């Protein structure tokens, strides 16, 4: 296992999906707002399904 | 362009990313976008220019 | 670039 800063991890993840890395290092703050929300939305879906 | 931006102490290189394989920072490996004050931990070096050596 | 000679 190699350590690796979690940003430059999601940079390659995004070349994975033909994105080109400069999109996230302009849109870091944004994207983990909307990952955080999402991670809170999912706690409560699960609640409220019977 | 492919690669991540290793430094070694004292001086920066790229190299690709499964095996270490250092090269000089030059305009044929590296794509630009927009200015330097929006990306956070940006440093500062020279990036040469090949056709500055030319000189014709 | 060498036939161009600029
Ligand atoms: C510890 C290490 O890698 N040091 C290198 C040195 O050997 C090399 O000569 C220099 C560039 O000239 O860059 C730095
Ligand atoms: C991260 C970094 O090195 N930023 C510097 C900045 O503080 C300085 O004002 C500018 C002037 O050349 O150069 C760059």
């Amino acid at each position: 296992a190699l350590q690796i800063p979690f940003p430059m991890q999601m940079a390659y993840r995004f070349n994975g999906i033909g994105v080109t890395q400069n999109v996230l290092y302009e849109n870091q703050k944004l994207i983990a707002n909307q990952f955080n929300s999402a991670i809170g939305k999912i706690q409560d879906s699960l609640s409220s399904t019977p | 362009r492919e690669g991540v931006f290793v430094s070694n102490g004292t001086h920066w290189f790229v190299t690709q990313r499964n095996f270490y394989e250092p090269q000089i920072i030059t305009t044929d490996n590296t794509f630009v976008s927009g200015n330097c004050d929006v990306v956070i931990g940006i440093v500062n070096n020279t990036v040469y220019d090949p056709l500055q050596p030319e000189l014709d």
